[PDB]
């Protein structure tokens, strides 16, 4: 970890998507689908938006902020509902949203370098509100 | 028979790490995470039952 | 591809061989036990069949509703068998709800419930657990029969579809109508017949659909049984088959590395 | 760095009093070959001065010895020495028996030595590796694979070897438990092999029994060490040993087998481990 | 020989006048070890000429680049040297990289150079094709086993790579197309395993369905060739590339689920896929 190498904002999401990931590994690995929805379904659902999540492009580095933006909106369990090929659409979109009308948001994030209770709800309030007017 | 001959060992299918041993992973966690659920849901009605009396 | 990775899988593949020919014998015992009583279990479903083998009765045009009865066991590596027989409750539910009877199926079989349990869910009635695990007998046709009853549903015609036992290495996806109803049941066939009133005529009906059940599931156990024998013996030759090429490939590594070691010994040994 | 800023934290070095309690040697792999294979010597010869000079117990902390013999085998070529199986140097054994027979506790006095011998591709059958486990009386070996399932510490319960592992020595209750928990475990490596084809529900209620039971001591195998709070973030814990036998104990007998299997994970006594079930109840 | 002859029919090499466009450079394996590790350069340097100093594209093609690094081997053992790994010279990467750098377009002229590389054994940790990875933007790797199966030609889905494979160079939608059909080949390859031991039937219907979709795309990766109509006896099909990517956009999406898979076996367009489909009545 390099003795907290990370910065707050990204561990508190971040930890919550490496465990979510590793219980996903560990059900996810049959490919012979027999029956249980609220264990592994729900377990396995949110691994493959996690996965779409971490799915990036070459040559096109995201900035910190902009990375807890979008693990947020995964591990939150927002996108949950999203289509598991139209995670990376919703990813490019919510993106560019982000940047050009919350871009305080983004600024917040960054100077704190911590995701406070306040700059959750604001957080809360776009990937809700974007979500639902994410499919026209 | 023959000492020479390539001997297996109990767990060689999981120390593989094929697809057999995977499906072996994931099927233990499959049954016991709903295991889980039903004896921790049990827990809890046994908490509420002293919790009542 | 080291040494260690190819003993690892070689000795992976044994295992699964020596398991799945343990499996082959254990299922060819039970194969053995399930012909032995399918024999009897043979000439009572035929008594059943006798009904509308003489008496012939055809469901008149329409039925409102519609029973499925699919049966198959919960325990799988027996091929298709619990495949043809979801195949085939497909093709009957697609067959059917065209002409408005509102299908409905009993899931005799966990297996037959997962496979629909996805699609056709809400036909699904009542499905019976704990099919295959134990030889079937007429009392477990009894529970399911009754139960079956005991939902009241309005199961006016009935269809019960089972791999019937073909040979050692075949079986038949069979399918046998159940004129459950009364009105069909006392048809112009049943004008000949005498003492036969409407009441013992849906007695009758009953005591013919838990017996017919008990007869299916005997089919479909043996037929099952003989399936998971000759997969696990084909699962073992593949095993078989696996290992000697892995065998091969160990070898042929094994004295490459031998020969490469030798191979940097001399010329350390010469660059002195 | 980390090492020697900690002690100093902690205590056991004091940069301004005159009470540590721990000497440093170092030669890292920043340095040449050649002191890579002496700075063992050095750190045994002050452990030797602590033992015959000073008739006191001493602790030798080594780590990563593998380097004592991987630094003789970068110098055997350019000495003159025809290389010997894999690529080490000829004079493995010796060498290292030279080093290793100086660290004993003699009559004199007690040198308790824990040594890190680092597995070459994880291969105990590497020359390095495997002289050293004749010079070692309790031998601990760390499997990745239960890394990987997360059980840290990653102890191979199988493999793990220790000469006072007599009933004799450690009690009859500890070996008894100690057996059963290893009888088990390899029970259960047996099931699995049966598990990957017949399916876990096809399996008799004895074997379930016997995997849920096997599972549930793997689990509890697993501690929170103080030194891993920075990376789990569980608070450390310390077992003591009539605690540790108690509860793999109850755990074999069956008492236990209510609880799921995550409450025995990162815990430590099995008073933590019922307590932690409780918790899950709650937020069920 | 038949290279040639071949050429002169064709009319690429021109035994009357000058409108010959190829030059032949041979170090053919009768040659002794000293001749095969130089002719490559030969042939390098006659490209050169025409890369630097008339400026005109040229297509180097060389046979076996390998035997070049084989060669140095033979030699290098009388050459007193300490022998490397397997036995290769100690000077492999070095006059590997001599040579290949200069087989490179420059800002004067441009040189598509297509080499064969030999791996020795099917074998290709070797240190001789290891090596020669790094020198090449595009790599094609055949493999016997799909020979076997008998798909012509034996390129490996998975393993061949190129670096004009970049969505804003090749298009969206050509990546898309490669991309998900590498995808589902390699769920396939995961699957084998599973398949070979338990029995297709042990799958999941959506495994099925994944499974049966793979075999379609590498029936339809084969093609006749026109150097092969001799030996299969099929007319070969140069298939443009539009084509190609419909065609797998189309198997990909499953409009042809319901076609044999052996309808795309050796078939140049999907077209010609539906019609030897219907053909097989």
């Amino acid at each position: 970890v390099g003795s907290a190498a990370q910065t707050r904002a990204m561990k508190q999401v971040a930890g919550t998507m490496k465990l979510e990931l590793a219980q996903y590994r560990e059900v996810a690995a049959f490919a012979q689908f027999g029956d249980l929805d609220a264990a592994t379904q729900q377990l396995l659902s949110r691994g493959v938006r996690l996965t779409e999540l971490l799915k990036q492009g070459q040559y096109a580095p995201m900035a910190i902020e902009e990375q807890v933006a979008v693990i947020y909106a995964g591990v939150r369990g927002y996108l949950d509902k999203l289509e598991p090929s139209k995670i990376t659409k919703f990813e490019n979109a919510f993106l560019s949203h982000v940047i050009s009308q919350h871009q305080a948001l983004l600024g917040k994030i960054r100077a704190d370098g911590k995701i406070s209770e306040e700059t959750d709800a604001k957080l809360k309030e776009i990937v809700t509100n974007f979500l639902a007017g994410f499919e026209a | 028979d023959t000492p020479e001959g390539v001997r297996s060992g109990a767990g060689a299918v999981r120390d593989a790490g094929g697809a057999f041993g995977k499906k072996e992973q994931a099927d233990e966690e499959r049954y016991f995470r709903a295991r889980a659920r039903e004896q921790l849901a049990a827990l809890k009605k046994h908490h509420e039952n002293e919790i009542s009396h | 591809a080291t040494l260690k990775d190819i003993t690892r899988r070689l000795k992976s593949i044994k295992n699964i061989q020596k398991i799945t020919k343990s499996m082959k014998m254990v299922a060819a015992a039970k194969y053995a036990r399930a012909e032995r009583d399918l024999k009897p279990a043979r000439v009572y479903g035929i008594g059943s069949l006798a009904l509308y083998e003489k008496a012939d009765i055809k469901v008149p045009e329409d039925k409102k509703k519609h029973l499925i009865i699919g049966v198959s066991s919960d325990r799988g590596l027996c091929g298709a068998i619990h495949s043809s027989v979801a195949k085939q409750i497909k093709s009957e539910v697609a067959n059917l709800t065209a002409a408005g009877k509102e299908v409905k199926i009993v899931g005799v079989g966990d297996k037959i419930r997962g496979i629909l349990h996805r699609t056709h869910s809400d036909q699904f009635l009542v499905t019976f657990k704990e099919v295959g695990r134990k030889p079937p007998t007429f009392g477990d046709a009894s529970v399911i029969a009754l139960e079956l009853l005991n939902s009241g549903y309005e199961f006016d015609e009935g269809s019960i579809i089972f791999n019937r036992f073909r040979s050692v290495i075949s079986y038949k996806t069979e399918e046998k109508p159940i004129f459950s109803l009364d009105t069909v049941a006392s048809a112009e066939s049943m004008s000949i017949y005498d003492d036969i009133d409407a009441d013992v005529l849906r007695n009758y009906q009953e005591y013919s659909l838990a017996n017919i059940i008990y007869y299916s599931l005997k089919e479909s156990t043996t037929s099952e049984q003989s399936a998971r024998m000759t997969a696990m013996d084909n699962a073992s030759k593949n095993a078989s088959e696996m290992i000697d090429k892995l065998t091969l490939t160990f070898n042929r590594t094994r004295q490459a590395v031998i020969t490469k070691e030798l191979i940097e010994i001399i010329s350390g040994a010469a660059a002195l | 760095n980390d090492l020697y800023h900690e002690m100093i934290e902690s205590g056991v070095i004091n940069l301004k009093d005159a009470t540590s309690k721990v000497a440093l040697v170092y030669g890292q792999m920043n340095e040449p070959p050649g002191a890579r294979a002496r700075v063992a010597l050095t750190g045994l010869t002050v452990a030797e001065y602590f033992r015959d000079q000073e008739g006191q117990d001493v602790l030798l902390f080594i780590d990563n010895i593998f380097r004592f013999t991987q630094a003789g085998s970068e110098v055997s070529a350019l000495l003159g020495r025809i290389p010997s199986a894999v690529g080490y140097q000829p004079t493995l054994a010796t060498d290292m028996g030279t080093m290793q027979e100086r660290i004993t506790t003699t009559k004199k006095g007690s040198i308790t030595s824990v040594q890190a011998i680092y597995v070459p591709a994880d291969d105990l059958t590497d020359p390095a590796p495997a002289t050293t486990f004749a010079h070692l009386d309790a031998t601990t070996v760390l499997s990745r694979a239960i890394a990987e399932l997360g059980i840290y510490p990653a102890v191979d319960p199988l493999d793990s070897t220790s000469r006072i592992m007599d009933p004799n020595i450690v009690g009859s209750e500890h070996y008894d438990v100690a057996r059963g928990v290893q009888k088990i475990l390899q029970d259960y490596k047996s099931l699995q092999d049966i598990i990957a084809i017949l399916g876990m529900d096809e399996l008799s209620e004895e074997d379930k029994l016997t995997v849920s039971r096997a599972r549930k001591i793997q689990r509890f195998l697993s501690q929170p060490f103080q030194v891993a709070e920075v990376f789990t973030g569980h608070l450390g814990k310390l077992v003591p040993l009539k605690e540790t036998i108690k509860g793999f104990q109850q755990i074999l007998a069956g008492e236990y087998d209510h609880l799921p299997e995550q409450a025995f994970y990162m815990v430590g006594p099995i008073e933590e481990a019922v307590a932690k079930a409780d918790k899950l109840a709650e937020e069920h």
